[PDB]
């Protein structure tokens, strides 16, 4: 495990209720930063379909963390979906024997990856075409550098929910659904 | 189930407790104070988030002690009561173990 | 009723079935 | 000026007893499906709630005291509840709080007025009962906040019908700053003896940075008179059925079952009965047999 | 029956540590003091004690 993966911020939105000085636009879909009348944070501003109680203006999950805030001029309730957080995790076949690698990502799914790991000069500069190809979604995360095949062997590698890889045959790392045993009757 | 959730609500509801500190929110430290003041606060709110988070993993030590225990009954009773006819008195049930 | 039943896309037993409806497990997101 | 008001009748209390009823938003949040637990400044489950009367002619204008915030209710038919003063002197000495609700505008005042010491109501009232006179107040020596939200609409009719209009008022000091939670709800004509038992919570309405010391409180009627009613501006006067009631408000826990669309349909008092605390301690609205 | 015993001793002797405060009495923390500068004594003696 190396846990590295933070995706960023593209844009801030510091919208007010056509008031106190300014106020900017409504952004959907994207990992932006928000700071709705002092609500400063970093979410996915989706909308939603929430009854609001029209004096309230925030809004809470389970665990008392900031989940649904109305548009304070729109007057459209929106949800807050942080854009963060993953695990990279590396499959290696040890280094006396290849030197090249595979990476689990552990919660997403990857029509999501390229953008970012961020911390000092961690740098979006490997990913912008290591997307590419080799990219396997499994019910454990997505996979990439590694290619699926349909044989089933034993396992190596444990990825995970069935899925382990091994390295092996122009040598290459592969990913199967893991045998359990040889049949018999 | 119930242990594993409640553990994790326990462990996400003290996200919100101050240990003493003005305040649960970082930025409202960095905002309204200035930062050598505010470093003993910081310290606060760190040294009780991680007691938090040494007391969850404990807790999850002693559990998964249990469950090993109990997993290794299950292996020894896959073994001799399934694979095999068990002749121990009420290890495989009430009466005299066929199957 | 311990054989894997083939009608039901999970090759589950009618015990299984049971023992897995009556097993129940948003504050997964939170 | 005033006329001091002069025949007045004396009574004892009548009592009766708070049907699970003040329970209002302690918060400006949106919570769904989720118990929370809230200590707050509330009225108790099955309190001692006072009641008063109007119909000598049953004249119920107390000075009644606030402590630390009064549920406010009343029962009616034709809006004769439209008025409320706070403060400690009442008499232009110190600063005094005067909301009135009538047909024409919601206004709050905070001066030191030279009230009358019994208000005058007078409401010279021919087929259209619209008030002619206003004497509650005489002078405005030194002082600053006025105040005129969004009225709602009064019909100013002398209705001797039934009742339909249950209001509810909850009035509160938090850090010198004056919270006014509301609900008026529909009710249905019943036998006319006390509020009945139900469940409904109170949205905040009116929200003001006064910053003064209130002691003590006093309601504003709204008399009618008619040419069944001889008499003068002290003596003369036969208002109709109308009744409103007092409780008190303490420092309380509750606990709060937010439904989906973020209304609170059931609480929870947690120092009642031990089968409620049972439900505090376990944080839940039903309790498996068993001993806790 | 030794182990038990030694160990509710054990957390009985435990409330005579000041744990750094000024006293582990606290009526003296909470007389002679201004309870802003009192405060920190008893976060130190409500945590060791916790
Ligand atoms: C992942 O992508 C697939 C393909 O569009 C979609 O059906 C699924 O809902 C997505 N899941 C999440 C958690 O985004
Ligand atoms: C091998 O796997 C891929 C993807 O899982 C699939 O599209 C392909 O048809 C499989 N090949 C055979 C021969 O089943
Ligand atoms: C309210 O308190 C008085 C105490 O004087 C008591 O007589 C009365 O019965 C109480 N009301 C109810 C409904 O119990
Ligand atoms: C709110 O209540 C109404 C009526 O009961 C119903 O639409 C639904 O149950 C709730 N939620 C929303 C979003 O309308």
């Amino acid at each position: 495990q190396t846990s590295n993966f933070r995706v960023q911020p593209t844009e801030s939105i510091v919208r007010f209720p056509c008031g106190p000085k300014k106020s900017t636009n409504l952004v959907k879909n994207k990992c932006v930063n928000f700071n709705f009348n002092g609500l400063k944070g970093t979410g996915v501003l989706t909308e939603s379909n929430k009854k609001f109680l029209p004096f309230q203006q925030f809004g809470r999950d389970i665990a008392d963390t900031t989940d649904a805030v109305r548009d304070p001029q729109t007057l459209e309730i929106l949800d807050i979906t942080p854009c963060s957080f993953g695990g990279v995790s590396v499959i290696t076949p040890g280094t006396n024997t290849s030197n090249q690698v595979a990476v689990l990502y552990q919660g997403v799914n990857c029509t999501e990856v390229p953008v970012a790991i961020h911390a000092d000069q961690l740098t979006p500069t490997w990913r912008v075409y290591s997307t590419g190809s080799n990219v396997f979604q499994t019910r454990a995360g997505c996979l990439i550098g590694a290619e699926y095949v349909n044989n089933s062997y034993e396992c190596d590698i444990p990825i995970g929910a069935g899925i382990c890889a091994s390295y092996q045959t122009s040598q290459s790392i592969i990913a199967y659904t893991m045998s359990l045993g040889a049949e018999n009757s | 189930v119930n242990h594993n959730a409640q553990a994790l609500n326990t462990l996400v509801k003290q996200l919100s407790s101050k240990f003493g500190a003005i305040s649960s929110v970082l930025n409202d430290i960095f905002s309204r104070l200035d930062p050598p003041e505010a470093e003993v606060q910081i310290d606060r709110l760190i040294t009780g988030r991680l007691q938090s988070l040494q007391t969850y993993v404990t807790q999850q030590l002693i559990r998964a002690a249990e469950i090993r225990a109990s997993a290794n009954l299950a292996a020894t009773k896959m073994s001799e009561c399934v694979l095999g006819q068990s002749k121990r008195v009420d290890f495989c049930g009430k009466g005299y173990h066929l199957m | 009723q311990i054989l894997p039943d083939p009608s039901k896309p999970s090759k589950r037993s009618p015990i299984e079935d049971l023992l897995f409806n009556k097993v129940t497990l948003d504050l997964i997101c939170a | 000026q005033c006329v001091n008001l002069t025949t007045r009748t004396q009574l004892p209390p009548a009592y009766t007893n708070s049907f699970t009823r003040g329970v209002y938003y302690p918060d400006k949040v949106f919570r769904s499906s989720v118990l929370h637990s809230t200590q707050d400044l509330f009225l108790p489950f099955f309190s001692n709630v006072t009641w008063f009367h109007v119909i000598t002619k049953r004249f119920d204008n107390p000075v009644l005291p606030f402590n630390d915030g009064v549920y406010f209710a009343s029962i009616e038919k034709s809006n004769i509840i439209r008025g409320w003063i706070f403060g400690t002197t009442l008499d232009s000495k110190t600063q005094s709080l005067l909301i009135v609700n009538n047909a024409t505008n919601v206004v709050i005042k905070v001066c030191e007025f030279q009230f009358c010491n019994d208000p005058f109501l007078d409401h010279k009232n021919n087929k259209s009962w619209m008030e002619s006179e206003f004497r509650v107040y005489s002078s405005a020596n030194n002082c600053t906040f006025e105040y005129v939200s969004q009225p709602f609409l009064m019909d100013l009719e002398g209705k001797q019908g039934n009742f339909k209009n249950l209001r509810e008022f909850v009035f509160k000091n938090i850090d010198g700053y004056f919270k006014i939670y509301s609900k008026h709800t529909p009710i249905i004509v019943r036998e006319p003896e006390d509020l009945p038992q139900g469940f409904s919570a109170l949205e905040p309405l009116v929200d003001l940075p006064i910053g003064i010391n209130i002691t003590r409180f006093q309601t504003l009627l709204a008399l009618h008179r008619s040419y069944l009613t001889p008499g003068d501006s002290s003596s003369g006067w036969t208002a109709g059925a109308a009744a409103y009631y007092v409780g008190y408000l303490q420092p309380r826990t509750f606990l709060l079952k937010y439904n989906e669309n973020g209304t609170i349909t059931d609480a929870v008092d947690c120092a009642l009965d031990p089968l409620s605390e049972t439900k505090c301690t376990l944080k839940s609205f039903t309790v498996e047999k068993g001993i806790y």
